[PDB]
């Protein structure tokens, strides 16, 4: 049979089939409760919205996403966002499907360990085998070395691999990503007038953060530009009419990524812990980092970033390397593509977590050598 | 909405259309960087050996 | 709808920057076929000034 390649993610679940170009379904992972009181009677009001039908009632609900930072931290509520994904989106009975999780790296043990357990007990799939999502993301670019970005909406990291061998002690993994720049735009957006504050109003500014924002250049330039000349300021229009003008809070937003000192993070960019994790390879393997540097996950779409980036890893570097920076336009289904690939290749059909190996091992079974 | 109806349809093969040929310019721009890089290295390897 | 009919107008717009892209990606293609020929003719003279 086929296989299930699901992605949990934070901001975006994508699943689908092995072996196709694209996820079938992408919805936002939130459920949320309604808060008001509720007075027409029969309306067929239920408890809890989840996944994209809770993007159109959200008006009157609270939503909360279930994966803060690559780890669960409410694990009914994500136990509610797989099964809608099985049965709603999907409509394939998990009873004769395997499933191929991804998590991010450097998470905790418990977090891996119980989605083992929920995929094995509650939706009985025959085997399922968890992958970090860097190393599918390099498969999706179809090569076999490289140091991979993969800035996601939870949590940023950096895998650097060679001919295949992953360098498990260079890996450097920020929690800087995409959620903490839509609350940094929230809050700087403060400063015109324009206040969101409830939770149904992120998405509006999570919206204006994805439509408008884009990653200058040279930073100080556009500073004086903005404050100097009107040919920046894009105007958008909320949901209801009163549109808003964005000035210099357009680069400003995502410059975060580059100095997370803007949000009070000790951390250095992304910018200079990609040279710090390719510094800590060989020393004969950093020309070939040098040259394959992939990026990937959804953050990494900012008009403009994959220049910003080369120019200062250009700075950083020694002047003879060439720095070559690899954006496919498909960035934001990289790791779901290369999920795909994996799991449709024959070499890796007998990595599964057989049932009956977890049947005999328990949940600790993951950490073994079936990793 | 008939007159909706052919604009949604013409916009979206106009989109797919300049979709398809941006992705394969990009393939196209991608296979002649690996054709100037690896002819760069053929002259470093030149340039040492004549050196 | 009127706004299917923006959002239309606006993708179809997207398709022509694409295309825009497009030409400017010809244009990087173009060029660079006439570096991989420059350079297959520089390391030809330069393998035989090695010789
Ligand atoms: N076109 C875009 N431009 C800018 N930012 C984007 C764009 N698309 C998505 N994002 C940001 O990326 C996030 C989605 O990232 P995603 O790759 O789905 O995370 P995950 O790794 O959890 O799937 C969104 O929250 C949004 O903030
Ligand atoms: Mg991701």
């Amino acid at each position: 049979t086929t296989a299930l390649v699901c992605d949990n993610g934070s901001g975006l679940v994508k699943a689908g089939f092995a072996g196709d170009d694209a996820p079938r379904a992408v919805f936002p992972s939130i459920v949320g409760r309604p808060r008001h009181q509720g007075v027409m009677v029969g309306m067929g009001q239920k408890d809890s919205y989840v996944g994209d039908e809770a993007q159109s009632k959200r008006g009157i609900l609270t939503l909360k996403y279930p994966i803060e930072h690559g780890i669960i931290t409410n694990w009914d509520d994500m136990e509610k966002i797989w099964h809608h994904t099985f049965y709603n989106e999907l409509r394939v009975a998990p009873e004769e499907h395997p499933t191929l999780l991804t998590e991010a790296p450097l998470n905790p043990k418990a977090n891996r360990e119980k989605m083992t357990q929920i995929m094995f007990e509650t939706f009985n799939v025959p085997a399922m085998y968890v992958a970090i999502q860097a190393v599918l993301s390099l498969y999706a670019s179809g090569r076999t070395t490289g140091i991979v970005l993969d800035s996601g909406d939870g949590v940023t990291h950096n895998v650097p691999i060679y001919e295949g061998y992953a360098l498990p002690h260079a890996i450097m993994r920020l929690d800087l990503a995409g959620r903490d720049l839509t609350d940094y735009l929230m809050k700087i957006l403060t400063e015109r007038g324009y206040s969101f504050v409830t939770t149904a109003e992120r998405e509006i500014v999570r919206d204006i953060k994805e439509k408008l924002c884009y990653v200058a250049l040279d930073f100080e330039n556009e500073m004086a530009t903005a404050a100097s000349s009107s040919s920046l300021e894009k105007s958008y229009e909320l949901p209801d009419g009163q549109v808003i003008t964005i000035g210099n809070e357009r680069f400003r937003c995502p410059e975060t990524l580059f100095q997370p000192s803007f949000i009070g993070m000790e951390s250095a960019g992304i910018h200079e812990t990609t040279y710090n994790s390719i510094m800590k390879c060989d020393i004969d393997i950093r020309k070939d980092l040098y040259a394959n540097n992939v990026l990937s996950g959804g953050t990494t779409m900012y008009p403009g970033i994959a220049d910003r980036m080369q120019k200062e890893i250009t700075a950083l570097a020694p002047s003879t390397m060439k720095i070559k920076i690899i954006a496919p336009p498909e960035r934001k289904y990289s790791v779901w593509i290369g999920g795909s690939i994996l799991a449709s290749l024959s070499t890796f059909q007998q990595m599964w977590i057989s049932k009956q190996e977890y049947d005999e091992a328990g949940p600790s079974i993951v950490h073994r050598k079936c990793f | 909405l008939k007159d909706a109806q052919e604009k949604l349809e013409l916009a979206e093969k106009k989109a797919t259309d300049a979709e398809a040929d941006v992705a394969s310019l990009n393939r196209r721009i991608q296979l002649v960087e690996e054709e100037l890089d690896r002819a760069q290295e053929r002259l470093a390897t030149a340039l040492q050996k004549l050196e």
